[PDB]
């Protein structure tokens, strides 16, 4: 989809910042933030796994290989039969896959090993798929097909007249990094908040519906890091602050952020911001995050699920590693189990995004059942001083970067 | 009346020494963000054809779409005032181009150009969207 990309509906209009105070001034009301829903309850806190996939990894290779029930646990299996087996994946022996891995196909009974056709450089340890081939005279199971639940259903989100823009970013990364990153942060919060630019610009960032800021906004003797430490925070802070004088911002916790390390992390400390909780705009979220911004489903986390899926599998590209996720049925497989896994889509969202990727990346795919999603991967704008802004009437992603001149 | 917001910019610059950013101008004569960047502008417009030759350096805003292979990327900088020419032109299609700072004396880096309006911030923490172009009916004190 492209139409209503930023920097197209904000030079829609005729310049003026370039002659002489004129009294008649330009003052934007913002778009109405009003239609929000925060939905990451499921967040705020294998087998199993295996048995809620199950339905899902079934109904898919029925279809996928016709009523010839394949249907057969790891148990009933008859040596050189052909069949069809639901399970969970082990792999044994920058990024830790091994010349020659293994798979190992994980029952609630019992454990076979695998041969045949499957890339290991690419799945990991976690996984849940529908394995198809027959037992051998080795003991192992030779595969010939296998596939995955892949996205689950999806209503259509409804039509909007106006664009709406949602501004993803990630990666401030306070306390290192040098001034440049600095200004480069200005100009993004400057942008929003209407302060930089004409009233082109900022008419459409006044389009602007919500801010979603994805983990990593600090990054990490005592006596004076301390001190530092301290005051990045307070900088975060008075950022949030302008941020939340302005536009709605849903701040998420990312690596080294005061909260639990495992996976769904929980909202960080108002403790922490006191100049900006102030402001009923502020909002800390949860480290998954889940809400339906102007009828439009978000879903995203602040990037370890696919820093991980990296870090085990050869994929390269996060934006594929993050499709890859969507086609699986499960947020982070690489993560453990503690019982309904939150991690398996219910429904299927609209935009899935994803934290501190080191480039920017987009892209709208489909899904079986026609489904439509849109994947963002937003990068560490502490090394690349970008954003995506998504515009929700037309599910566009561009990015936004910010630059000032250096000696030379 | 115009005649005042002159004298005072040029009281600013030339006799304070002080890097004069369209924000920092903001807040410091109380004016809408838009109308203190038109400021800067007839500024320099008069003492450049006042002097002619004025030791006056400015910095610009510029923002445009730049395609770089099929994809349409959004660029927003503050470029050096030789410079702005070029930039402006890489662009695919333009949509800011505003004064940005006035220095007496040229940059280094756009590094300053932070620190001052940094500190003017810090200092009106307490009202950031004062003189936005964007009033936001939710951003009220109550959570």
């Amino acid at each position: 989809h492209h139409h209503g990309m930023f920097s197209e509906q904000a030079a829609q209009r005729a310049h003026t910042l370039l002659s002489p105070p004129s009294a008649n001034n330009a003052t934007f009301a913002r778009v109405p933030v009003a239609t929000y829903t925060n939905s990451s309850q499921p967040f705020r806190l294998y087998a199993t796994r295996l048995i809620q996939m199950r339905p899902f990894l079934e109904n898919r290779a029925q279809q996928h290989w016709g009523s010839g029930v394949g249907v057969k646990k790891l148990c009933e299996l008859q040596p050189e039969e052909k069949c069809c087996v639901v399970g969970t994946l082990f792999k044994a022996m920058s990024k830790y896959i091994h010349p020659d891995d293994e798979l190992v196909l994980e029952d609630e009974l019992q454990r076979i090993k695998l041969k045949g056709t499957i890339d290991v450089s690419k799945l990991v340890t976690g996984t849940v798929l529908a394995v198809f081939g027959s037992v051998r005279d080795d003991g192992k199971f030779l595969v010939e097909d296998y596939c995955f639940a892949d996205l689950a259903p999806q209503k259509p989100a409804p039509p909007l007249d106006t664009d709406r823009f949602v501004l993803l970013v990630s990666g401030l990364g306070l306390g290192g990094g040098g001034g440049e990153s600095l200004l480069g942060t200005q100009l993004l919060v400057d942008v929003v908040t209407g302060q930089l630019g004409d009233e082109g610009e900022q008419c459409s960032a006044a389009h602007v519906s919500r801010v979603i800021l994805a983990g990593n906004l600090l990054s990490h003797l005592t006596k004076k890091t301390q001190a530092a430490s301290v005051e990045a925070v307070k900088m975060l802070d008075e950022i949030l602050l302008q941020l939340s004088a302005s536009v709605p911002v849903d701040v998420m916790p990312g690596e080294f952020d005061p909260t639990n390390y495992t996976l769904p992390q929980q909202p960080l400390h108002p403790c922490m911001f006191p100049l900006a909780t102030a402001y009923s705009t502020l909002q800390l979220v949860t480290n998954p995050y889940q809400a339906t911004i102007d009828g439009v489903r978000f879903l995203g986390t602040s990037g370890q699920n696919v820093s991980d899926i990296f870090r085990y599998s050869s994929m390269e590209d996060h934006l594929e590693i993050l499709e890859w996720t969507l086609r699986v049925r499960h947020i982070s497989p690489t993560a453990p189990d503690t019982k309904t896994d939150p991690f398996i889509f219910p429904e299927c969202p609209h935009v899935y995004f994803c934290g501190n990727t080191p480039s920017f990346g987009s892209k709208i795919i489909r899904g079986p059942e026609d489904q439509t999603v849109l994947l963002v991967t937003v990068p560490d704008f502490s090394a690349t001083q970008t954003a995506c802004l998504v515009n929700l009437r037309s599910l566009a992603c561009q990015p936004i970067s910010f630059s000032g001149f250096g000696a030379e | 009346a115009d005649q005042l917001y002159l004298e005072n910019i040029d009281e600013f610059v030339t006799d304070q020494n002080k890097i004069v950013t369209y924000k920092w101008l903001s807040y410091t004569l109380g004016v809408h963000v838009n109308q203190a960047k038109q400021m800067l502008y007839d500024y320099v417009e008069r003492k450049r054809k006042e002097n002619s030759g004025a030791q006056l350096h400015v910095t610009y805003l510029v923002s445009g779409s730049l395609i770089q292979n099929g994809h349409s990327c959004h660029k927003v900088a503050v470029v050096r005032e030789d410079k702005l020419e070029a930039v402006k032109s890489k662009l695919a299609v333009t949509a800011s181009i505003h004064v940005y700072s006035i220095q007496k004396a040229m940059l280094k880096d756009s590094g300053p150009l932070f620190n001052t309006d940094y500190d003017i911030l810090k200092s009106n923490l307490q009202n950031c969207s004062k003189f936005s172009a964007i009033q936001c009916a939710a951003a009220v004190p109550r959570a």
